[PDB]
């Protein structure tokens, strides 16, 4: 089977830049290679296919090229309606079906800021039902990457928890995200010391927000 | 205009059968390569089924013997019965027209399945208080409704600033979970009151919830 | 050949030596549809038809009976009742350029699918869309003909492959080719059973003492009893007395 | 796809009447010997029905 792998995941992007994108096939493909644009809640836009040629109507600032095992998309200069996702695709492959590139986010480019980080213990109206949860806020925070730990008496908790992201804020350009750590009832009243570890590029050191249960 | 335009999605429990058609209008559907295309939640396109000009029919391995695709030529609309359904099958389906080497330039604007044996439920609403430890945060978490959407607002439309409403979460149990927070300046906790209001119409589900600080 | 303008040889008033074919460790694909490919040494046809062309790897399963796809649909079509052999071999190293052989093409677009041994050498552009075309490409408007590209670096399935397959056709018709059947070597002065070239019989070979005309064969006494017989390759004349017997 | 019915497909001489036969030796369909190994020309007597 043949493999796309995309680099990268994210990237940003101030208005004005040259962005590029890339795509590797694990074999030669030649130039069956198409590019896409998808924006939240959209359908995708084709812009680049047969590797080099430009869709008609997508405007000249997008560009592709490559022939083989490597592809480039380009955006020469980078306008506030293409902050989107981008991702390849192999083109007439076997079996069939669309093999996808994993995707590239292209968002907002500014200054660093780190998060706020609220811990809100569950409520009792809520513990009367039978089911805790535990919700670590992580408030207007730039950029998107962002690692959460649950502790609970200072283990470390991973596959009871969900988390939530905004998108891009309209004015700031920041994220929020929120994390949801639940727990029966019982589970709860068994530990004391409940807390969220965030790290992140904003913070110089990990920054733990925690509560005692009962205080 | 070039257009393709879906139909038939709907929410319905495993088991069940759905028809989904595609409208085009410009394209001729018996002429063109038309393939069917699916996007679960947060996850990539995933390829369904395609129908050659020709008649030859192709189908994903996950849908083979479940899916049919199909097309009236007096309609120019393409079809997808789906059987057997199950709720990985959940996503939005997209129709579009395959131009193999110069690649997919035709998309429709989706129809969305959901597939799932959870019963409407509307939402319990729990105050997320500020701790008593400038500005304090609280909120609201909006827990275990079904099926999408609710919208929240604050204060009745009058609390906007610092408003972070989140994409709900589903979980193991089936159910949607969601929270909204703001943030207020911490001198504002005793003389400001913050009601949270939560709208759920799949229910005719209306709660407005206080948030208060917590009182140890 | 381009598969869509697939070349046909059409063999005929000749022997057919198949150990050439099937003896070949250099095919990597090799798949017969009605008839043994050891055993068709012994076999005539009326007509021999050859078509060979270059496909996509991932395309050689398409050369089969029953089988759909860009290629069977819209290129080469195998009937379901097909009577022949089918072969293929990885042509990359000839086939593929650096900077990508297109010379090869396929049909990429067409109303509707081809009957068996159908060639759709048509340019016209493709209307895939309401409003015609009138030889304009454009949206909805496409040559119906694509390349390969042949690059060498292509994996397998995209590597370029030859194929030929080989129809047997045999109609109500003299037939004009047949398998080698080799001959051994004879023995003279012992009983032997012996089969000439359209008599058989049993009997002791001997020289000897008659002058057949140059276009004589076969030997024939006075009671309509073959006598003598010419031997295919040695120009010598083999009277064929039967072999002793009598009562006890 | 039911493929629990097999039939043969190769053998070096047809069945004398009412003969059983349920070998699984690998029939040689070329020049080179097999010796019990599967591949080209080495092909498996038996095939499942579709
Ligand atoms: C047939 O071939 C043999 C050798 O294979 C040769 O000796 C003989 O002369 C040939 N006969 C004729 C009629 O050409």
């Amino acid at each position: 089977e043949i493999v796309m792998t995309q680099s990268p995941s994210s990237l940003s992007a101030s208005v004005g830049d040259r962005v590029t994108i890339t795509c590797r096939a694990s074999q030669g493909i030649s130039s069956y290679l198409a590019w896409y644009q998808q924006k939240p809640g959209k359908a995708p836009k084709l812009l680049i296919y047969a590797a080099s040629t430009l869709q008609s109507g997508v405007p000249s600032r997008f560009s592709g090229s490559g022939s083989g095992t490597d592809f480039t998309l380009t955006i020469s200069s980078l306008q506030p309606e293409d902050f989107a996702t981008y991702y390849c695709q192999q083109l007439d492959s076997y079996p069939p079906g669309y093999t996808f590139g994993q995707g590239t986010k292209v968002d907002i480019k500014r200054t660093v800021a780190a998060p706020s980080v609220f811990i809100f213990p569950p409520s009792d109206e809520q513990l009367k039902s039978g089911t805790a949860s535990v919700v670590c806020l992580l408030n207007n925070f730039y950029p998107r990457e962002a690692k959460v730990q649950w502790k609970v008496d200072n283990a470390l908790q991973s596959g009871n928890s969900q988390e939530s992201v905004t998108e891009q804020d309209s004015k700031d350009s920041t994220y929020s995200l929120s994390s949801t750590l639940t727990l029966s009832k019982a589970d709860y009243e068994k530990h004391k010391v409940y807390a969220c570890e965030v790290t992140h590029q904003g913070l110089s050191s990990p920054v733990t927000k925690s509560f005692n249960r009962g205080e | 205009q070039v257009q393709l335009v879906e139909s038939g999605g709907g929410l319905i429990q495993p088991g069940g059968s759905l028809r989904l058609s595609c409208a085009a209008s410009g394209v001729t559907v018996s002429s063109n390569y038309m393939s069917w295309v699916r996007q679960a939640p947060g996850k990539g396109l995933e390829w369904v089924s395609i129908i050659y000009s020709g008649g030859t029919t192709y189908y994903a391995d996950s849908v083979k013997g479940r899916f049919t695709i199909s097309r009236d030529s007096s309609m120019n609309t393409l079809y997808l019965q789906m059987n057997s359904l199950r709720a990985e099958d959940t996503a939005v389906y997209y129709c579009a027209r395959d131009l193999m080497v110069y690649g997919i330039d035709v998309w429709g604007q989706g129809t969305t399945v959901t597939v799932s044996s959870a019963s409407t439920k509307g939402p319990s609403v729990f105050p997320l208080a500020p701790s008593s430890k400038g500005t304090a945060a609280l909120g609201c978490l909006v827990k275990d409704y079904f099926p999408e959407p609710v919208t929240v607002s604050w204060n009745s439309g009058a609390l906007t600033s610092g408003v972070h409403t989140f994409p709900a979460v589903l979980q193991s149990s089936g159910l949607y979970s969601l929270s909204s927070v703001v943030t207020v300046p911490s001198s504002s906790l005793g003389t400001q009151t913050y009601i949270c209001n939560v709208n759920h119409k799949p229910s005719n589900t209306k709660v407005d919830k206080k948030v208060e600080p917590k009182s140890c | 050949a381009s598969v869509y303008a697939w070349n046909r040889k059409r063999i005929s008033n000749c022997v057919a030596d198949y150990s050439v074919l099937y003896n070949s460790a250099s095919f990597s694909t090799f798949k017969c549809y009605g008839v043994s490919p050891t055993k068709l040494n012994d076999l005539c046809f009326t007509n021999v038809y050859a078509d060979s062309f270059v496909i996509r790897g991932d395309e050689v399963r398409q050369i089969a009976p029953g089988q759909t796809g860009k290629i069977a649909d819209y290129n080469y079509k195998l009937p379901d009742d097909f009577t022949g052999c089918v072969i293929a071999w990885n042509s990359n190293n000839l086939d593929s350029k650096v900077g990508g052989n297109y010379n090869y093409l396929y049909r990429l677009f067409r109303k509707s699918n081809l009957k068996p041994f159908e060639r759709d050498i048509s340019t016209e552009i493709y209307q895939a869309g309401s409003t015609p075309c009138n030889g304009v490409e454009g949206f909805n408007c496409y040559f119906p003909l694509q390349s390969y590209g042949f690059q060498p670096t292509n994996g397998v399935g995209y590597q370029p492959y030859r194929v030929v397959v080989l129809s047997f056709e045999l109609l109500h018709a003299p037939a004009t080719v047949c398998g080698p059947k080799k001959s051994t070597n004879l023995v003279k002065n012992k009983c032997v059973n012996f089969n000439f070239n359209g008599l058989t019989g049993t009997g002791v070979l001997t020289e000897s003492n008659k002058k057949f005309l140059p276009f004589q064969q076969f030997g024939r006494d006075i009671a309509d009893t073959t006598d003598a017989v010419r031997d295919p390759q040695t120009l010598e004349i083999l009277d064929i007395t039967p072999c002793s017997f009598g009562g006890v």
